[PDB]
RNA sequence: UGCUGAAAGCAUCUAAGCACGAAACUUGCCCCGAGAUGAGUUCUCCCUGACCCUUUAAGGGUCCUGAAGGAACGUUGAAGA
RNA sequence: CGAUGUCGGCUCAUCACAUCCUGGGGCUGAAGUAGGUCCCAAGGGUAUGGCUGUUCGCCAUUUAAAGUGGUACGCGAGCUGGGUUUAGAACGUCGUGAGACAGUUCGGUCCCUAUCUGCCGUGGGCGCUGGAGAACUGAGGGGGGCUGCUCCUAGUACGAGA
RNA sequence: GUGAAGAGGGAAACAACCCAGACCGCCAGCUAAGGUCCCAAAGUCAUGGUUAAGUGGGAAACGAUGUGGGAAGGCCCAGACAGCCAGGAUGUUGGCUUAGAAGCAGCCAUCAUUUAAAGAAAGCGUAAUAGCUCACUGGUCGAGUCGGCCUGCGCGGAAGA
């Protein structure tokens, strides 16, 4: 509701689409499409985005504020678009891309291959850091979080896949 | 995880949370003090 | 086909010259065993000094049966007596230091070289 | 992949090169000669329907004939359908022989059991006897308690008890393939498949792995 | 276990939306199975005479007909009380 | 109380789950191996012997494990009859005695041809709308569902090492 | 009081509970308890609310930003609550103890300075230091925010053949 309340500027270069809850944003940077929940009521005017409940139901303002933040992180997408860095963390841990294919090597008698879904793309600077790209936010984050899955930081060394900002506490071994 | 019929936060980091009608307590902090209403 | 109860004489020179069966290892409700299955016995007569002793508690290999060992084109070979080799409880290697009688190429495991080279007859 | 219709003729043996001995049932399939396609639009699956083998005409039904006559093909023994997989297709009068299987390394061979007539638990349902002796009166290879008291005060479905065993269909599976020859109406497969010698045969590539 | 995410400027696996997750569940494998009276489908086979009567109706009977099939009898079965 | 046969065993089971093993998972005072504890889970699997009437229990040796409970402390018109309520006899103890013991000891009759329900099998009848012979579809039902060890990965990850 | 020695209607079934006391006949009518969507006779009735748990249609201590109503209060455009930026200093490593004990094993003290503010230190961390962070304060933001009280309905606690 502060949230909801708040409008999203949609920059010069965006394009807006509304059909009844169905919004679709397209930029130079690809176009998402998203179905808004009933109880809330976009508007576009200016060159805003502005959000409210529905009369009638219960929940419209907490609805409404959801739709605020997903459409503007829709708007980042297809204008900045999204980041995510992971980093690998121990001996022989190692990644490489082709094309849309992330091959992991991660302390398994089979390495590992990923399949990118449409719309997020993967580079490695280095055998031990994966970027990922994407419009959208959702999606890129669900990639990042399949990936540290193969091998989540654990508890003695740090060591697995890990978010590139991600902080990782270690711990001591029981005594003897 | 800690299921019991008191759940409390147990510090400062400790958050009650809702779950699909369940009671609990996440700890950002101490994962011993994470519970479950149960 | 050897179980609970029964009587083996002793393929070796441990010492021991009877032994019966009290347990066939090697799985729950586990019958028989027969040629390379191990078992458990329990040494019911021993020589004077040997390297075992009446009523001792071991591991044995069985070595030769009555009801034989089947070969892969149907043929049989069978031996007119149970024979086995008394076995260390925990390593499972022979006690003895040498081997009587035949002894068949069943046998041949990492675990029970030491038994074939020693025999003086493979079949 | 369809099947085909056979007939068991016994055991034997295969010796190998090396000493292995390979016991095989010996399978005889003769041509399979289809006798009705079945279809989505007028059956609502699809599926070939076969015969082998041969016929008395005097033992040979007008029904029967009518619908032999309409595939253009003898009376055979019988009638079986197999059916069919999407790009599988057959058509009627069709001759299909046992080098469908020349290249199947298993297949699932099914039977009629051999009939043991009626059968008390001990055979039937392994039922371990009660004492010879020791003094058990008349209640040997009997079956014992058959169930509890007065809660459930009732037997329950299913309760294994004496009947008719064997002389039923039973499929034995993964069997492996062990020589086809169409040249003499020839297969063999590695191992028992059920039923008596003369009876029929079903055998399909192996449903598993 | 998570992703995105407000209600609650943050946080939150959840309220909306989204990804995973076990020998349990539904399938997949085997057997029975249309008395499934909701008695289903497909292919094939067989039958092509008259009359009378009452309370006239899905009526009752007579003469002639007697198919396909089924069964019977016999010789029988690794089928079977 | 015009009778609902008692302990234990044998045979045959069926359910619960407060789970013994196998499966999934959180925490660990979880380095690994191996454990502890809690959550989810009832699909299947879940020892033979020595002693004793034993159930249990102790013990030997297995096993992935040798689960806890309900079912008239499941199951004698299914079996046993070792324990335990008859009559014989004896010992200790009590009683003047007849006798008694919830002390011990030796011995000591276990019936029923299944009508109905139920269950396992197998037929006859009729129906399914003229009758008939086959081949099917597949609603519904049942069965099955366990697991060891070795090897490769790798003497790798982990570990001061083992 | 009722059953016993009492039928009829209700409580699914159910002597003993609720309604009610059967002389006989009726294919009339009104009511009682209890009921009115279908099995099943009568409101898918009207009006104002509550609940979202199939609660209703089993179970306590106790636990919890579930949700409705009510009366008060604290802070706040002299800028509050949350978030984000920065600071978090000096005597001094306070005294004692200890091999060491420097805010942070333990014991005692807890003053004072420079301060916008900064405890002789709230938690992590080190062998002891270091290092992270809290209290507290300036900045940014710009209108609400905090949690006790009287109450309605719900939620977990809740395993059996
Ligand atoms: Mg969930
Ligand atoms: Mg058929
Ligand atoms: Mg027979
Ligand atoms: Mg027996
Ligand atoms: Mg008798
Ligand atoms: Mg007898
Ligand atoms: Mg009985
Ligand atoms: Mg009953
Ligand atoms: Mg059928
Ligand atoms: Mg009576
Ligand atoms: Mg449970
Ligand atoms: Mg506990
Ligand atoms: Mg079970
Ligand atoms: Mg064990
Ligand atoms: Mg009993
Ligand atoms: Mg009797
Ligand atoms: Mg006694
Ligand atoms: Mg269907
Ligand atoms: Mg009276
Ligand atoms: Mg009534
Ligand atoms: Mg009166
Ligand atoms: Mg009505
Ligand atoms: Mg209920
Ligand atoms: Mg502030
Ligand atoms: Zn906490």
């Amino acid at each position: 509701s502060r949230v909801a309340k708040a409008p999203v500027v949609v920059p010069a270069g965006v394009d807006v689409k509304i059909n009844g809850q169905v919004i679709t944003i397209k930029g130079k940077n690809g176009e998402l499409t998203r179905t808004l929940n009933d109880a809330v009521e976009v508007k576009h005017a200016d060159n805003t985005l502005t959000f409210g409940p529905r009369d009638g139901y219960a929940d419209g303002w907490a609805q409404a504020g959801t739709a605020r933040a997903l459409l503007n992180s829709m708007v980042i997408g297809v204008t900045e678009g999204f980041t995510k860095k992971l980093q690998l963390v121990g001996v022989g841990y190692r990644a490489a891309v082709k094309g849309n294919v992330i091959n992991l090597s991660l302390g398994f008698s089979h390495p590992v291959d990923h399949q990118l879904p449409a719309g997020i793309t993967a580079e490695c600077p280095t055998q031990t850091e994966i970027v990922l790209k994407g419009a959208d936010k959702q999606v890129i984050g669900q990639v990042a979080a399949d990936l540290r899955a193969y091998r989540r930081p654990e508890p003695y060394k740090g060591k697995g896949v890990r978010y590139a900002d991600e902080v990782v506490r270690t711990k001591e071994a029981k005594k003897k | 995880m800690k299921v019991r019929a008191s759940v409390k936060k147990l510090c400062r980091n400790c958050k009650i949370v809702k779950r699909d009608g369940v009671i609990r307590v996440i700890c950002s902090a101490e994962p011993k003090h994470k519970q479950r209403q149960g | 086909m050897i179980q609970e109860q029964t009587m083996l004489n002793v393929a070796d020179n441990s010492g021991a010259r009877r032994v019966m069966c009290i347990k066939v290892l090697g799985g729950s409700h586990r019958r028989y065993a027969g040629v390379g299955d191990i078992i458990k016995i329990t040494i019911k007569e021993a020589i004077p000094r040997g390297k075992v002793k009446k009523g001792d508690v071991l591991k044995a290999v069985v070595v030769r049966t009555k009801k034989g060992v089947r070969r892969p084109d149907g043929s049989v070979i069978r031996f007119d007596g149970n024979a086995c080799v008394l076995l260390n409880n925990n390593s499972e290697q022979p006690i003895g230091t040498r081997i009587f009688g035949p002894v068949t190429r069943e046998l041949r495991s990492e675990k029970f070289m030491k038994i074939i080279s020693l025999a003086p007859e493979v079949l | 992949m369809i099947g085909l219709v056979g007939k068991k003729v016994g055991m034997t043996r295969i010796f190998t090169e090396d000493g292995v001995s390979i016991p095989v049932t010996v399978i005889e399939v003769e041509a399979n000669r289809v006798t009705q396609v079945k279809d989505l639009a007028n059956d609502g699956y699809r599926a070939i329907q076969v015969t082998t083998g041969a016929k008395k005409a005097n033992r040979v039904t007008k029904p029967e004939a009518g619908h032999f006559a309409k595939a253009g093909v003898e009376a055979g023994r019988g009638l079986w359908e197999f059916r069919l997989a999407e790009g599988e297709e057959f058509t009627v009068g069709q001759s299909i022989s046992v080098e469908l299987f020349a290249d199947v390394k298993k297949v699932d061979v099914t039977g009629t059991s051999k009939g043991k007539g009626f059968a008390g638990t001990v055979k039937r349902w392994n039922f371990r006897t009660q004492d010879a002796t020791h003094g058990n009166s008349l209640s040997h290879r009997v079956p014992g308690s058959i169930g509890q008291n007065q809660t459930p005060g009732k037997v329950f479905k299913g309760k294994k008890m004496a009947g008719q065993m064997g002389n039923e269909r039973v499929t034995v599976q993964s069997l492996d393939v062990v020589r086809v020859d169409a040249e003499r109406n020839l297969l063999l497969v590695k191992g028992a498949v059920p039923g008596a010698t003369g009876s029929d045969l079903i055998v399909k590539p192996a449903v598993k792995a």
